[PDB]
RNA sequence: UUGAGAGAUACAAUUUGGGAAGAAAUUCCCAGAGUGUGUUUCUUUUGCGUUUAACCUGAACAGUCUCAUCGUGGGCAUCUUGCGAUUC
C-alpha cells in the first residue's frame, strides 16, 4: 500500500532487525517478495516493476 | 453518580467556576480541579502535575 | 464473562467489526471508554460497542446503565484487541462509539447493523 | 429396527385445507380416524409426542402463530397455545420429547415445555435472535437445535441448560 | 477546539433546557382508544355515556373527564401558546448548534494528520474519505 | 414469632421444599388419620408426601387457598390488618436485603 | 410393503 | 342489488364501528377459540407457495 | 435435484439418507458400503420419478415388520416406497381418496343426491340431471357427517361443534329450504346421525354420548389396555347403523356393540 | 396555581401557568427523582407521563382505572420507584402496594424509596414464579402489569390468579417490540387481547399512548372466575 | 383504467345519543355514524413487474503535484456581495 513498507523480523526473538531497510533502500510500493532456496538472497519487486535483489551475507 | 461520569470530568470535578467562565469565553480551562489536593499530584512538580 | 449481556455471535460480531472500521476511516467514531460516555452525555451516539475482555469488566459496564436510561443500541464483541485492530489504533480498545452523521457514506451500513444490535436488545 | 412392530404405530398427514388423517399401517393402511380443519385453516407441520407410558400427543402448527395440542378422541384441539412471538414456521421435538422447538418467520426460536402431562404447553426460552426466517429445524439430542434460514444460512443453537452459552 | 467548546457548551445549555422545559408541560393524547362491547346491540348504539357523562364538555379531551379564573379566554391560552413556542424555539437553536458544532469538528479532525482525499458527492456536498492506514 | 431467623427460614422453606420446623411439626401434630392434606406448593413434595399424608394441591386446591388468604387477617388470627401488614413488609425487608446485598 | 410381522393386532 | 348485495353483506357481518375518536371490537367466542386453531397468515403462505411456482422455475 | 429441496428423511442406523422437493424426484444417498463408513463419504446412489407434481413431505419408518418411506405433495396422492429397497423393489401409490368416511349420498325416492364438501352441500336430482341446490351455510365453519331423512324431508349437517337441521319444499325445478331451531342439537357434538325413524335420530356425540330425538342409551364401557390409553380414541364408538329401531355402534378397538332402540 | 381533582380519586391536574398532571405525597415534603412538587398548605407531585406508563394511561383516558385510593394494588414491573411512588400516593395511606421485580441493580432504590413509603412493600423475586412470594401476601384488589416479556399474558394470568381477588382489576402494558417487530402493532394487540381473555379475564378497554411511547398499548380488563 | 377487495378525504340529503327552551309542534347547542357524486393510500391480480440492475470492495485523489489552514490583493452591487459552512 505504502512507499518502502518491508521489515524483516528476526525469530524466535521476534525483534525486527534495525538496520535494513533504511529511509535510502529502494524498496518502492513493493509488491512481491521472494527468499531463494540457496544462497539466503532476497528479491523485491515493487510497483515500478523492479526486481531490487540483496543477498544475505550470513548463508 | 461518580462512576457513570468520565476521567475528564473526574479531573476537573472541582473548578466549575473557572471551567464554566474558561468556556463561556474561550480561554483556557484549568486541569487541576479538586484532585489537586492528591497525593501524587503534590508530589509532582511543574506542568507534569497537570500531566 | 457473564455479566455481559448482549453478546454478538460470529456473524453479527464481523459485521459489527467492519462497520467500525469503515467508521474509523471516515472519523466517525470515538474510541474509548471515556470518549464513548462523552458520546452518551452529549447524545451524539448511534450505537456502542463493547469488549467483554476487559479484566475489571466493571471498567466498562456503567455505560449499559446510561444506555438503559438513553435507548440507544449497545452490544458486546469478544475481544478487545480486535476491537482495537479494527478500530485502527494501536492499543486493546474496550469500547467504541460510532457517533452520529447524517450525509455520511455509512448511514446505511450504520442502520442495519444497530437494528441488528437492537433485535437482541 | 431391532424390535418387533409396536401396535401403536401409526400416521398422521397434515394437508393444506387443514384436516389431519391418521393411518395405520396394519394390512395396507387403514384410515382410522380425520381431524377436519375448517375455513382458511391450514397444517404447515406437525409432530408426535409419545413419552414412555403416557397418552399420544399430536401436536401442530397452522399458518400461524400457534401451536395446537389435539385431544384425539373428540378431533377437537385441546389446546391453542399462541406462541408468544411472530408466525410459525416450523416445528420440531426434543429427544425425550418435553420440549417443543418452534422457527418462526421474525427469526426467532422458542421453545416450549411439554413435560407437564398432556394439555398442557409452557413457554421456555426464547432463543438467541437474528433476522431472517427460520424455515426448518431440527434437535441434535436434547442438547443443540439445528435450523435452516432464508438468508441461505443454518445456525445452530445451543440449548443445553446449566450451561453458560445457553 | 476552544471555540469547538464554547459552542459545545452553548449546546448542552439549551439542550438540557429543552430536556427540563418541556418535561414539566403537558401534550395531548392521540391514542387508538378501543372499548370492548356485547355482541350487536351495545355496537350498534353510540355507547350510552359510560365515561361521556357530559356529552359537551368533558366528552372529546380525554386529558381530564369527568363525571358528576384570571382571563380565562384568551391569556392563560396565550401563555400556553407562548411556553410551547419556546420550547420550539429552544428546539431550533439546539438543532442549529448542532449542525454547526458538527461542521466545526469536521474541520478540526480534518487538520490533524495522515492522508485523506477530497471527497466530492453528487450535489457538490463535499467530503472527505481517509486512508486505510493505522496509528502508529 | 417476627424473629429474623424465622423470617428467613420461612422464606427458604418457601424457595425450596418445605420440610422445616413449622410445617414438620404442623404435619406431626395433626397426626391422627393421615388425612387428606393440602400442601400450598406442589414443589414441596417431600413435605407433602414424604411421612403419612394423602397428599393433593391440584388446581381447587389454589381456589381454597384464594379464599384461605383472602380471609387470614379477620378471623383466623387474633390480630388484624395492620399486624398482617407490618410483619408482612418486615418480612419483605428481611428478605430484601438479605438477597439484594445490603 | 405393509406391516406385516409377528405383532400383534390393536391390543398390546 | 347484485351490484351492492357484498357491501350489504359484510355491512351486516363486520364489527367495530367507529364512534368518534372511539372504535368497539366485538370478542370472540370461546367455542370457536377451543374448536379451531386461527387462520393463517395468508400473506406469508401467499409468499411460499409463490417462491414454489416462481417463474424462475418453469413450472409446466 | 433441478430446484428446491422441500422436505427429506433418513433411517435408523443413518445408512441412507432420502430427500425430494419440487421437481418432483427422489433422491437416495447411500452410506452402506463399509469402505464409504470408515472413510465418512456420501454416494448419490439413486434416484426415481414417482410422483406426479411435487414432494412437500416425506418420513420414513424402520422396524422389524417394516421399512418403508412414505411420501406425499402437492398432486394429493400418497405414495410408499420400501426403504433397504429403494430402488431395487416395487413401490405402491394409494389412491387420492379412499372413503372410510362418506361424503355423498343417495335417497332413492325423489331420485336424489346430496354432497358435502367443506360447509356447502350440493344436490342434483336425476331423471338426466338436473343440480338442484347448494347451501353455502357460511355460519358453518367444519363440516362432518351428515343424513338426508327417508321421503327428502329433513337433512341433518353435523360437526363436532354444533348440528342443523333442514326441511325442504320440492318445487319444481328447485326445492326450498328452511331451517329450524333446536338447541340441545346445537349444544352438543354430533359425529353421525342416521334416522331411526323419518323424526326421531339416533345420534353419536364426539364425547360419545348417544342421543335419540325428535334419548339416552347407556353403554357398558370396555377395560382399557396399555394401548388404548396410548391411543385415546379406538374405545371410541366408530359406526352406527339403524333401520327400524335397532342399531349397532362399533369402537374400532375390535368391538362392535348391537342396541335396540 | 389551582387544582381540578380527576376522575380517579389520587389524581389531580394542577391548572395555571402550565396545567398538569399531579398526585399528592406520603414522603412530606421532598421530591424522590427531582419531579417538580407545587405545593397550594399541601403538597402536590407532578407524575410525568413519558417517565412512566400509569400517567400516560391516565393522559390518554380510563375510566374504570382500578387504582383507586381504598384498594391495594400488585404492581409486576416498577424495578425503580418512578410510578410506585405516585401509586402510593393516590393509593394513599390506607392500602399497600406490591412492587413485585427481580433485576437487583434497581431494586436498590426501589427498597431505599419503600423505606420512607411504607405504602410500598418490595418483592425481589420474578413475577412468572408466584410460588416463591406466596408466603408474602395475597388476594390483592387489583393487578397492574408492565412487563415486557414473551410470556407477558403467562406472567399476569399466573399472579392474578395465585393473588387476585374476584371482580379485581388487570391494567397491562404492552410493548409490541419485544413480542413481534417486523408487523403492525395492531395484529400484536389484537392477538394479545385475545391471549388475555383466552384465561379469566374480561377485556374491557385499550388504548395505544401513541405521543407518550411509542408502539406500546395499555389494555384493562376485569378478572372473572 | 391494479381485473378486484379494504381505508382517509369535500358536497347533497336522512339521522342517532347527551344537554338548553317551550303546552306540544318543534327550535338551539354538543359528540358521531351510514348512504351517491371527486381526489388518494394499502393487499393479491395477469403482459412483466428488472432478472437485469444497484451498492460496497482489492495497491483506485495527487508532475499540469494534490489537499488543509491562517493571512494578503482583486473581480462579481448591471448581484454567488459570500452562514464560525468554498463566492470566484
Amino acid at each position: 500500500a505504502v512507499k518502502d513498507a518491508l521489515r524483516l523480523v528476526h525469530l524466535p526473538s521476534c525483534s525486527v532487525f534495525s538496520n535494513w531497510p533504511t529511509s535510502g533502500t529502494p524498496l518502492g510500493k513493493v509488491t512481491s517478495v521472494a527468499f531463494s532456496p540457496s544462497g539466503g538472497l532476497l528479491a523485491v519487486g515493487n510497483e515500478q516493476g523492479k526486481v531490487r535483489l540483496w543477498k544475505l551475507n550470513h548463508y | 453518580s461518580l462512576a457513570k461520569s468520565p476521567a475528564s470530568t473526574i479531573q476537573i470535578l472541582g473548578a466549575e467556576k473557572a471551567l464554566f467562565r474558561a468556556l463561556k469565553t474561550k480561554h483556557d480551562t484549568p486541569k487541576y480541579g479538586l484532585l489537586y489536593h492528591a497525593s501524587l499530584v503534590g508530589q509532582a512538580t511543574g506542568k507534569n502535575k497537570g500531566k | 464473562n457473564p455479566k455481559a449481556f448482549p453478546l454478538a455471535d460470529a456473524a453479527l460480531t464481523q459485521q459489527i467489526l467492519d462497520v467500525v472500521q469503515q467508521a474509523a476511516n471516515l472519523r466517525q467514531l470515538k474510541k474509548g471508554a471515556n470518549e464513548a460516555t462523552k458520546t452518551l452525555n452529549r447524545g451524539i451516539s448511534e450505537f456502542i460497542i463493547m469488549a467483554a475482555d476487559c479484566e475489571p469488566i466493571e471498567i466498562l459496564l456503567h455505560l449499559p446503565l446510561l444506555c438503559e436510561d438513553k435507548n440507544v443500541p449497545y452490544v458486546f464483541v469478544p475481544s478487545r484487541v480486535a476491537l482495537g485492530r479494527a478500530c485502527g489504533v494501536s492499543r486493546p480498545v474496550i469500547a467504541a462509539s460510532i457517533t452520529t452523521n447524517d450525509a455520511s457514506a455509512i448511514k446505511t451500513q450504520i442502520y442495519a447493523v444497530k437494528d441488528k444490535i437492537e433485535t437482541l436488545l | 429396527i431391532n424390535k418387533l412392530t409396536p401396535s401403536d404405530l401409526r400416521l398422521a398427514i397434515g394437508r393444506s385445507n387443514g384436516n389431519i388423517e391418521i393411518w395405520n399401517p396394519r394390512n395396507n393402511w387403514f384410515q382410522e380416524m380425520v381431524i377436519e380443519g375448517g375455513k382458511d385453516r391450514s397444517i404447515e407441520g406437525l409432530c408426535w409426542s409419545n413419552v414412555n407410558g403416557e397418552s399420544l400427543r399430536l401436536f401442530s402448527i397452522g399458518g400461524s402463530t400457534v401451536v395446537t395440542e389435539w385431544d384425539l378422541a373428540t378431533g377437537l384441539p385441546l389446546r391453542n397455545y399462541d406462541c408468544n412471538s411472530g408466525v410459525i414456521w416450523s416445528i420440531s421435538i426434543n429427544d425425550s420429547q418435553d420440549k417443543l422447538s418452534v422457527g418462526c418467520d421474525n427469526g426467532t426460536v422458542v421453545l416450549i415445555d411439554i413435560s407437564g402431562g398432556p394439555g398442557v404447553l409452557e413457554h421456555d426460552t426464547i432463543l438467541m435472535r437474528q433476522e431472517a426466517r427460520v424455515l426448518t429445524l431440527a434437535w441434535k439430542k436434547d442438547d443443540f437445535v439445528i435450523g435452516g434460514c432464508s438468508d441461505g444460512r443454518i445456525r445452530i443453537w445451543s440449548a443445553q441448560k446449566n450451561d453458560e452459552n445457553m | 477546539t476552544q471555540d469547538s467548546n464554547y459552542v459545545r457548551t452553548l449546546r448542552q445549555i439549551e439542550l438540557k433546557k429543552l430536556e427540563k422545559g418541556a418535561k414539566q408541560l403537558m401534550f395531548k393524547s392521540s391514542g387508538n382508544h378501543t372499548i370492548f362491547v356485547d355482541s350487536r346491540e351495545k355496537m350498534n348504539e353510540f355507547t350510552p355515556e359510560k365515561f361521556f357523562n357530559t356529552t359537551s364538555e368533558m366528552v372529546n379531551r380525554s386529558e381530564n373527564r369527568l363525571t358528576k379564573s384570571i382571563m380565562p379566554k384568551e391569556s392563560l391560552d396565550k401563555k400556553k401558546l407562548k411556553k410551547f413556542k419556546q420550547v420550539k424555539q429552544h428546539l431550533q437553536r439546539e438543532t442549529q448548534l448542532k449542525q454547526v458544532q458538527q461542521r466545526m469538528d469536521a474541520q478540526r479532525e480534518l487538520l490533524k494528520k495522515g492522508s485523506k482525499k477530497k471527497i466530492v458527492d453528487s450535489s457538490g456536498k463535499i467530503s472527505f474519505k481517509w486512508k486505510k492506514q493505522r496509528k502508529r | 414469632a417476627a424473629n429474623a431467623l424465622e423470617e428467613a427460614n420461612s422464606i427458604i422453606e418457601g424457595k425450596v421444599s418445605s420440610q422445616l420446623e413449622k410445617l414438620l411439626e404442623e404435619i406431626k401434630k395433626d397426626k391422627k388419620s393421615t388425612l387428606i392434606v393440602s400442601e400450598t406448593k406442589l414443589a414441596n413434595a417431600i413435605n407433602k408426601l414424604g411421612l403419612n399424608f394423602n397428599v393433593v394441591s391440584d388446581a381447587v386446591t389454589l381456589d381454597i387457598y384464594r379464599a384461605i388468604k383472602e380471609y387470614l387477617p379477620e378471623l383466623l388470627p387474633g390480630m388484624s390488618d395492620n399486624d398482617l401488614s407490618k410483619m408482612s413488609l418486615g418480612l419483605a425487608h428481611s428478605i430484601g436485603r438479605h438477597k439484594l446485598k445490603f | 410393503l405393509t406391516i406385516t410381522d409377528e405383532s400383534n393386532f390393536m391390543n398390546d | 342489488i347484485k351490484t351492492k348485495k357484498r357491501k350489504t353483506l359484510k355491512n351486516l357481518r363486520k364489527d367495530s364501528v367507529k364512534r368518534g375518536k372511539f372504535r368497539v371490537q366485538l370478542l370472540s367466542t370461546t367455542q370457536d377459540s377451543k374448536t379451531l386453531p386461527p387462520k393463517k397468515e395468508s400473506s406469508i403462505i401467499r409468499s411460499k407457495d409463490r417462491w414454489l411456482n416462481r417463474k424462475a422455475l418453469n413450472k409446466g | 435435484h433441478d430446484a428446491d429441496v422441500l422436505c427429506l428423511t433418513t433411517d435408523t442406523d443413518n445408512n441412507y439418507v432420502f430427500s425430494a422437493g419440487v421437481d418432483r424426484k427422489i433422491f437416495q444417498f447411500s452410506q452402506n458400503t463399509n469402505k464409504s463408513q470408515k472413510n465418512n463419504r456420501w454416494v448419490n446412489s439413486s434416484n426415481r420419478l414417482l410422483h406426479g407434481n411435487d414432494i412437500r413431505a416425506i418420513c420414513a419408518y424402520q422396524s422389524k415388520g417394516a421399512d418403508f418411506l412414505v411420501s406425499g405433495g402437492v398432486e394429493k396422492t400418497l405414495v410408499i416406497n420400501s426403504l433397504t429397497s429403494f430402488s431395487n423393489g416395487n413401490y405402491r401409490k394409494m389412491p387420492t381418496v379412499e372413503p372410510y368416511s362418506k361424503n355423498v349420498l343417495v335417497n332413492k325416492e325423489q331420485r336424489l343426491v346430496v354432497s358435502w364438501s367443506e360447509s356447502t352441500v350440493k344436490i342434483w336430482t336425476m331423471g338426466n340431471y338436473k343440480l338442484v341446490c347448494k347451501l353455502t351455510l357460511k355460519d358453518d365453519q367444519n363440516i362432518s357427517t351428515c343424513s338426508l331423512s327417508p321421503d327428502g324431508q329433513v337433512l341433518v349437517v353435523g360437526r363436532p361443534s354444533t348440528t342443523k337441521v333442514f326441511h325442504l319444499q320440492p318445487v319444481g325445478n328447485k326445492l326450498k329450504v328452511t331451517k329450524l331451531d333446536n338447541d340441545l342439537l346445537l349444544r352438543t357434538s354430533t359425529k353421525l346421525v342416521k334416522f331411526i325413524d323419518n323424526s326421531k335420530i339416533v345420534i353419536c356425540s364426539c364425547e360419545d354420548d348417544v342421543f335419540i330425538v325428535d334419548q339416552e342409551v347407556e353403554l357398558l364401557e370396555v377395560t382399557s389396555t396399555k394401548s388404548s390409553i396410548k391411543v385415546p380414541y379406538i374405545n371410541r364408538i366408530n359406526h352406527l347403523e339403524v333401520d327400524q329401531n335397532i342399531a349397532v355402534i362399533s369402537r374400532g378397538c375390535g368391538v362392535v356393540d348391537i342396541l335396540d332402540l | 396555581v389551582v387544582i381540578e381533582p380527576h376522575r380517579h380519586a389520587g389524581v389531580y391536574i394542577a391548572r395555571g401557568k402550565e396545567d398538569l398532571l399531579v398526585t399528592k405525597n406520603m414522603a412530606p415534603g421532598e421530591s424522590v427523582y427531582g419531579e417538580k412538587r407545587i405545593s397550594v398548605k399541601v403538597e402536590y407531585r407532578v407524575w410525568n407521563p413519558f417517565r412512566s406508563k400509569l400517567a400516560a394511561g391516565i393522559m390518554g383516558g380510563l375510566d374504570e382505572l382500578f387504582i383507586a385510593p381504598g384498594k391495594k394494588v400488585l404492581y409486576l414491573g416498577a424495578a425503580s420507584g418512578t410510578s410506585v411512588s405516585h401509586v402510593s400516593d393516590v393509593v394513599g395511606p390506607e392500602g399497600v402496594v406490591y412492587a413485585v421485580e427481580f433485576s437487583h441493580r434497581p431494586g436498590r432504590e426501589l427498597i431505599s424509596m419503600a423505606k420512607k413509603r411504607p405504602n410500598i412493600i418490595p418483592i425481589i423475586e420474578d413475577a412468572r414464579h408466584p410460588q416463591k412470594y406466596r408466603m408474602l401476601i395475597g388476594m390483592v384488589d387489583c393487578v397492574f402489569a408492565d412487563v415486557a416479556q414473551p410470556d407477558q399474558a403467562r406472567i399476569i394470568a399466573l399472579n392474578s390468579h395465585m393473588f387476585l381477588k374476584d371482580q379485581g382489576g388487570v391494567v397491562i402494558s404492552i410493548k409490541a417490540n419485544c413480542i413481534d417487530s417486523t408487523v403492525d402493532a395492531e395484529t400484536v394487540f389484537a392477538r394479545e387481547v385475545q391471549k388475555l381473555r383466552e384465561e379469566r379475564i374480561k377485556p374491557l378497554e385499550q388504548l395505544t399512548l401513541e405521543p407518550y411511547e411509542r408502539d406500546h398499548c395499555i389494555v384493562v380488563g376485569r378478572y372473572m372466575r
